[PDB]
């Protein structure tokens, strides 16, 4: 699970040395950017339900054909799997946002996704519609602090650029 | 002789083509810097004798053994002083020729070509001459672009000698 | 009409003086922004399709709730919907470009602020250069030859660390070359 | 071989477009800079032999290695080859100062020179010290307020310095 | 593989002295301009596949003989590797934006690529076209002047940073030609 | 006009001495802060007209009684004088913002303002309503970066504390 | 009393318009040339005591009738007031170098001076000669070309400043005549 | 009345010595810049009626109290006089452009102006506004940047000369105030 401290410990471990001052500066930067990350994590755990609700609502506001032909989530159950999947996604954005690297988001969500969305006839463009709605909606000084909003946007963009 | 015009024509002649716009622009620019060059040539021609006399006095004050050293090459004889102002007069005249031509042609074909064998075979050190050209560079008393011209060609003779 | 009006901050720039320089391009842009025959509120957009009745070509709009994008350009819902008794003037983030009036490419536009920068190994010095000091000592050596100027000739001898004056190296100092030594 | 103008035209043809008026305004600006350019090239061409000589004197004074027996510089032959190489580098830096592009220097002098000075056993860093000294003498000389009408020339000194820095960077 | 710090040190090592005041002053201006470099790299990284997609698609649409049978973009496999190549070039340019010196890009990817594209039969003018499109796109994202994305940041001037990034892309584009 | 230059030159002139290193450090500080303030002046000359509109419209949005009777705002013409005097004050904020001291805004706007405003029945509270509206409409991190905005705040503060 | 700043502001005030983008551009040149201005006035200030002595002694040497009986430098007192006036002229010129505008020199010293020296009998020709000597001496110190003093300063072109200082001295010498 | 030549001569006679090199050098520059001076004064003795018309008309339109009753441009007679005075001011400025020294302008026109306009009741600020409009119009004509008139001339930089002409108008406008 990739973070600042796991990269530097794993790198010095691959080296075969005790941690020099470089790793110490890296973890110093971890404890500098920490406050903005954890603020974003607090607000995400605050309103996750309304975020996922707006995400799925806009995702079917864009693409109506998922419902139209039994070739997508046309049964209330499949749309419940839809909002569940976006729940998983915001949960992984919260986890990578706490860790501060893209580690848990990559290994739990992104790694091996392509076989799953490919095999199970799941379109990625609809996911991207959901995330880009939750991305376009955000205001930096309206709710989140500027530094935390940046962190949030960055992580969500990572999800988009890892998806398609 | 190496004039800008003859460089232009000689290059186009070696290529066998005509004198297209490149060389014509070259002759234009020569015709513009030519005026300052001519003014500088006028004033060097004006005060030649005091430049030569002054330059020989500077060489004699810088190297005082030369008037004292008994020999053919040194300026102890009256003959030696005549050859002294003779040679300084040569350098001044070749500088005025290069000011008129606009390139270093006459100095490179009348003076620079073969100067080493002469300064060796008569044991004339390059440095004595350098001091002469420094006094000419100080006392020519031109101003502005004309002064940049004469300082250009005189400095050029200095960098030939060393 | 629905009047798609860009903000002041988005309007100004180099392409702005291009449009003030040309009547043709300016006319085509102003006709590109304005729709005829419809009055549209912010919440009446609703979907992703095209618009025909325009000069340039069909306009792509993506309408989702508020996150409205017009030609890929978002509109600002702070000052989007205004009554004008005949229409409504919706304000846009950017400039909608025609396929008619095409902007100049990057090589026609760009110049670097910092020169020679594809030729310099060191980015740190080139972007923040320090001032060059005096040059009197160095000019005294670069000017005249070695017999003309006497003592200065060494001039260019700068200062080595103390060990390099040492007996395996035996460096020289400028006081050695002078008559005073 | 390419100057400023040939580089602009060559890129403009590598994309195949014309020159915009922005490009043409840039060219006009560089032309108005061009008198100052010719002035710096004139100063270099004038005092060049004293530059090479004084810079070699400071080199042998600060590094007394090469003049001693078994030194790369050593022998009459080797000393003359040393001086001449410095004259070569100064000549092409005068050329790239005129062209405005660093192409002639790379094409005629720098590119492939490292393979030679490796192939002879010549210490590269000593050559680099030599070129740093000609940069100091040349830059200082270029900043002389004698004989020229007075004016602001920091950009041209910066560029000239980039050329010498490229020479010392290509030997080392 | 050298940053601004290492480059100064290497230069002061050939000079064989300590770092000194003038060099440290310029390096202090580097560190004070550090967060602009941070936000810059964040911009190019969070528009990566966007830049590569538009750039190579523009390269095909400008010169449509690449997708004609016989061109080097004629198969899915060739198009995938060409797309991948564009992504890797943008990747090491992003590293040269972090490090501040092009030592990582010169030593890693720029070295040997011209001769590889010669050995493959890749047309070099088309690659320099792709690099140029990534240059204009990348400077447009780095200055927040994209026509599809305008995110909010603190106001400031980064003309110097933009000239630096344009210097790296012109280094790659000049390096393949 | 009070600036850094005029205060130090005038103070050294009253001293009867040559300007020593203290005045030199003062003008050193002037050429340090110069860029931040001048960015503010450029942006003020950018959108001053909308500052007229929102300033005066908020000024009558608070006090409606001026448009009610004959007293100070009887006609549309006196409202044109209202917007007019607001643009005078913004032009003096541009001037003192360029100079960097409060000199021209003091000797042109503030000096003798109280006999005029008291004489012609002009209330200051509507001016203060306008200026407090302008400082409430400060777009710092998006329009006036940081310190340009700070200098603008300071000058407009001085306007209110002069009037109130 | 107006600096360069207040000169731009007063000129913009007359036309009842905002400062704008070109006047500020000329004032940006004032700011970027700031340290050279500082160092120049430092050069004028550091040697100011030396300049007045030399100029007045040169004024007497050019014109020996000042020291002659019933001349205005005859009595010891009169030589003292003479030295003081040279010092005050130098003083205001240095202020005009700091300000960048000659409002200080025009208002505080220059205005009503010809009629004063006429009313006191002070020879105008002599004063303008002394102002000319301070002019040449001041430009020589400001260009670091003085014989008795050559101090190190990092190099650059100071041509704009020298013409400025020469303009103030020519304003004084043209004012007494 | 003194030109540049008589200025050199007068300065050298105050010094009480021969003419020498350096003064003559500056005067050589005067001669080589002679034709630009000629063409500049020709540009101001060209559309000059146009200048005075536009400037006084601009002065009335900027300040409408002149044409108001009991203003100094009210009566038709008074308008004739103001136009005549605008003409004369531009005339002596043109003389100062030919001479190269402001001796003619100072002695013939400038000396009695402040007291005279006070003795007539002429508002001085309005006059200085009209001198400013003549200044800007004259510099635009002298730089070939007028909108209604763009006459082709052998090209060259002429900034020196523009600043010279602006120096004389500023001398007049500062003289009436
Ligand atoms: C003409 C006046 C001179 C000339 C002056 C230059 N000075 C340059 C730079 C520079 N000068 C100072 C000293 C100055 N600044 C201050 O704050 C104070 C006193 C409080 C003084 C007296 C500084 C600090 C600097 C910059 C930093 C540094 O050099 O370490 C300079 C370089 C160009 C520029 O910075 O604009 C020049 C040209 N130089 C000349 O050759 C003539 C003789
Ligand atoms: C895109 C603008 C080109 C083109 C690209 C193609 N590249 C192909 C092969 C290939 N490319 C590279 C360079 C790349 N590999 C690296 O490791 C790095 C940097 C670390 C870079 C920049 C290599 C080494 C190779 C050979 C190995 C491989 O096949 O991946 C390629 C396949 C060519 C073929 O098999 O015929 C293509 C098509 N496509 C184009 O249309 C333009 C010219
Ligand atoms: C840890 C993270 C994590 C995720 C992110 C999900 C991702 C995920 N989704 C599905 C599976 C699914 N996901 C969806 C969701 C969709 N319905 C649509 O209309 C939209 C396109 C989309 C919501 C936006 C649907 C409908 C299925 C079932 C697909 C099917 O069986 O046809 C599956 C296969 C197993 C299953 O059936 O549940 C997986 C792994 N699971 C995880 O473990
Ligand atoms: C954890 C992270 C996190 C966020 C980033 C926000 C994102 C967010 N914003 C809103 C909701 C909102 N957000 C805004 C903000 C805007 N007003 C505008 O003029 C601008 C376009 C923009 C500020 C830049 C507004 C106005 C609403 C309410 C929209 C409405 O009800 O019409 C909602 C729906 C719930 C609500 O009403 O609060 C959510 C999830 N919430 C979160 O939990
Ligand atoms: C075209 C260019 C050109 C020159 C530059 C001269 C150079 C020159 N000088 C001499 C010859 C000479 N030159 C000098 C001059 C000197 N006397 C001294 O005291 C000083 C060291 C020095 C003047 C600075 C003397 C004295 C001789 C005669 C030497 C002798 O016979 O001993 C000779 C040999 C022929 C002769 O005797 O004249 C030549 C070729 N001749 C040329 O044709
Ligand atoms: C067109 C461009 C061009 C160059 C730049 C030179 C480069 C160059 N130098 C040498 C050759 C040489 N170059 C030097 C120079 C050096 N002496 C030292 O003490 C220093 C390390 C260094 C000067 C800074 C020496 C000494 C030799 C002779 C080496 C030897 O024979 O041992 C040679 C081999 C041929 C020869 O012997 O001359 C070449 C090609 N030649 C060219 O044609
Ligand atoms: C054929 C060869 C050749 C040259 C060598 C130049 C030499 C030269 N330079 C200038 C002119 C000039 N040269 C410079 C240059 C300088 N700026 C400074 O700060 C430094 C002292 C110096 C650069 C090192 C400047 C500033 C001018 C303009 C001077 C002025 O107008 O004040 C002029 C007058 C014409 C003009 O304005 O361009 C000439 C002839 N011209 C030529 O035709
Ligand atoms: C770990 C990741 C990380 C980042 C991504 C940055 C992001 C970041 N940038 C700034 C701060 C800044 N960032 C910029 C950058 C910009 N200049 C412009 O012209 C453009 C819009 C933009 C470059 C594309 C500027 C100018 C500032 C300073 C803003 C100001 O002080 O006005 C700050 C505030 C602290 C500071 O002043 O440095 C932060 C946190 N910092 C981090 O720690
Ligand atoms: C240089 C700066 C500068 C200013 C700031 C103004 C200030 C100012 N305003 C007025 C004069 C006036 N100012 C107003 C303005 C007002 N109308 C109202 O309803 C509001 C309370 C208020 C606008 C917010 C009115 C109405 C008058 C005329 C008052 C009257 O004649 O009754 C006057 C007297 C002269 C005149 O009548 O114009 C002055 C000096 N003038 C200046 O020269
Ligand atoms: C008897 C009447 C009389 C005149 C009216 C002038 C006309 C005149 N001007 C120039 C020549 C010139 N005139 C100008 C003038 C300027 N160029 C600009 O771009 C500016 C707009 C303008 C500023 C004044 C310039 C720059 C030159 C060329 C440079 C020069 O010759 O000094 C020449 C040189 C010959 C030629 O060009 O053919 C002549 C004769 N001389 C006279 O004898
Ligand atoms: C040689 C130089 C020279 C001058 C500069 C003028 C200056 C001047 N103007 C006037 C006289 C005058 N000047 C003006 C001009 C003015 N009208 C206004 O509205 C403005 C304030 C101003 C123009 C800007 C007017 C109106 C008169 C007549 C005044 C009167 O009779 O009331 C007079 C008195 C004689 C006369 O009536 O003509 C003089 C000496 N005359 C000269 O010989
Ligand atoms: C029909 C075949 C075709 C394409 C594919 C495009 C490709 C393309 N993009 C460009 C250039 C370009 N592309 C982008 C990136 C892009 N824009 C954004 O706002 C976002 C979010 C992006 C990624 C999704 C930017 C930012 C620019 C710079 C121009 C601009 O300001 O938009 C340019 C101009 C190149 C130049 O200046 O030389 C081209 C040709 N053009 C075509 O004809
Ligand atoms: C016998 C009656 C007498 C004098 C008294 C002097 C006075 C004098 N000083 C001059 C000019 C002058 N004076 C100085 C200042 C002076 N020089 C220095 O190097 C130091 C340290 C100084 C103060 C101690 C300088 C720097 C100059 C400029 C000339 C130069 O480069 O020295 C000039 C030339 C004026 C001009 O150029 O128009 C004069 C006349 N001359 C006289 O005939
Ligand atoms: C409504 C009341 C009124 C006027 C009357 C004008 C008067 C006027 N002329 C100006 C300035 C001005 N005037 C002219 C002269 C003029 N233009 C020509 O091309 C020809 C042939 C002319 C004489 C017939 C020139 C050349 C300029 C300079 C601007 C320009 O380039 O046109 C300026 C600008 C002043 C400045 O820059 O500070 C003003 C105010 N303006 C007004 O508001």
């Amino acid at each position: 699970m990739k973070s600042v401290i796991t990269t530097t410990i794993s790198a010095a471990d691959a080296a075969g040395r005790f941690p020099s001052s470089s790793d110490l500066e890296s973890i110093q930067g971890n404890i500098q950017r920490a406050s903005a990350r954890l603020e974003a994590a607090e607000k995400l755990s605050g309103n996750h339900e309304a975020v996922v609700k707006e995400a799925g609502d806009a995702c079917f506001a864009k693409y109506s054909y998922l419902k139209n032909s039994g070739e997508a989530g046309d049964s209330q159950e499949k749309i419940n799997k839809c909002y569940r999947d976006v729940d998983h996604y915001m949960r992984l954005i919260n986890y990578s946002l706490v860790v501060g690297g893209t580690g848990p988001l990559d290994e739990w969500g992104i790694a091996g996704s392509r076989e799953v969305y490919r095999t199970l006839n799941l379109p990625g463009s609809a996911y991207i519609a959901s995330f880009t709605f939750t991305r376009d909606r955000l205001c930096v000084p309206r709710d989140m602090s500027s530094q935390a909003g940046v962190e949030f946007v960055a992580a969500l963009d990572y999800v988009i650029n890892s998806l398609s | 002789m190496k004039t800008p015009i003859t460089e232009a024509i000689a290059s186009a002649d070696s290529q066998g083509r005509f004198l297209s716009n490149a060389e014509l622009q070259s002759i234009t620019g020569r015709y513009q810097r030519a005026s300052a060059s001519l003014e500088a040539a006028k004033q060097l021609t004006g005060n030649a004798s005091r430049l030569i006399t002054g330059a020989a006095q500077a060489v004699y004050t810088k190297f005082p053994f030369v008037t004292q050293m008994p020999g053919p090459t040194y300026a102890s004889n009256a003959i030696g002083k005549a050859k002294c102002a003779r040679d300084i007069g040569y350098y001044l005249r070749m500088t005025t020729y290069c000011l008129v031509v606009g390139a270093t042609g006459p100095m490179d074909e009348y003076l620079v070509a073969g100067l080493e064998e002469i300064n060796r075979s008569f044991e004339l050190s390059p440095s004595w001459y350098i001091a002469a050209l420094e006094n000419i560079k100080n006392d020519h008393g031109l101003s502005g672009q004309a002064a940049n011209e004469a300082n250009t060609y005189l400095d050029y003779a200095i960098n030939v000698l060393s | 009409c629905t009047v798609f009006a860009p903000t002041n901050g988005a309007l100004s720039g180099e392409r702005y003086d291009e449009l003030l320089a040309d009547p043709v391009a300016a006319r085509n842009v102003v006709l590109r922004h304005i729709l005829p025959d419809q009055v549209l509120t912010s919440k009446a957009i609703k979907g992703c399709s095209f618009w025909d009745s325009l000069p340039g070509g069909p306009l792509p709009y993506e309408g989702i709730g508020p996150v409205v994008k017009i030609a890929g350009v978002r509109l600002l819902n702070e000052s989007s919907d205004d009554e004008c008794d005949n229409g409504t003037i919706h304000v846009i983030d950017g400039i909608i470009s025609t396929p008619l009036a095409k902007p100049t490419p990057f090589a026609g536009v760009f110049e670097p602020s910092v020169p020679m920068l594809e030729s310099r190994d060191d980015i740190a010095t080139a972007v923040y250069p320090p001032v060059t000091p005096d040059v009197r000592r160095a000019f005294g050596a670069a000017s005249a030859p070695s017999t003309v100027g006497g003592r200065k000739a060494m001039g260019l001898i700068k200062q080595l660390p103390f060990w390099m004056y040492g007996p395996p190296f035996n460096a020289s100092k400028q006081e050695d070359f002078e008559p005073i030594s | 071989m390419l100057d400023a103008f040939a580089k602009v035209v060559a890129q403009a043809d590598a994309r195949g477009e014309f020159l915009s008026n922005k490009q043409l305004n840039s060219l006009e600006t560089m032309i108005g800079e061009g008198n100052k350019r010719l002035d710096i090239v004139n100063k270099i061409n004038s005092n060049a032999s004293t530059i090479v000589t004084n810079s070699a004197r400071a080199l042998f004074a600060e590094q007394p290695q090469l003049i001693q027996p078994g030194g790369n510089a050593y022998t009459s032959r080797r000393m003359a080859a040393c001086l001449r190489d410095m004259e070569i580098v100064l000549r092409y830096v005068s050329y790239a100062m005129t062209a405005g592009d660093s192409s002639v220097l790379d094409d005629r002098c720098l590119n492939g020179l490292r393979e030679t000075y490796q192939a002879l056993g010549t210490p590269g860093t000593s050559v680099a010290v030599a070129i740093q000294k000609m940069k100091e003498a040349s830059i200082a000389l270029a900043n002389d307020l004698n004989g020229v009408p007075l004016g602001d020339c920091s950009s041209l000194n910066s560029e000239l310095a980039v050329y010498f820095d490229r020479a010392a960077a290509a030997v080392v | 593989m050298l940053d601004a710090f290492s480059r100064v040190v290497v230069n002061s090592d050939s000079k064989a002295a300590y770092v000194g005041g003038s060099d440290l002053q310029s390096l202090k201006t580097f560190i004070s301009d550090g967060n602009k470099r941070l936000d810059a790299v964040n911009c190019i990284v969070s528009n990566a596949s966007c830049i590569v997609s538009d750039a190579i698609s523009g390269m095909i649409c400008e010169n449509p003989g690449l997708i004609a049978p016989g061109g080097n973009c004629y198969t899915n496999r060739r198009m995938a590797a060409c797309l991948r190549d564009g992504e890797i070039i943008l990747r090491y340019v992003s590293y040269a934006l972090l490090a501040g010196d092009s030592s990582v890009l010169d030593d890693r990817c720029l070295n040997g690529l011209k001769e590889t594209y010669i050995a493959l039969g890749v047309p070099t003018a088309s690659t320099s076209r792709a690099v140029s499109i990534m240059k204009a796109a990348s400077t447009a994202f780095i200055m927040n002047t994209a026509s599809g994305r305008k995110i909010e940041i603190a106001a400031g001037d980064c003309q110097a940073l933009q000239s630096e990034a344009a210097a790296y892309f012109d280094k790659v584009g000049s390096a393949v030609d």
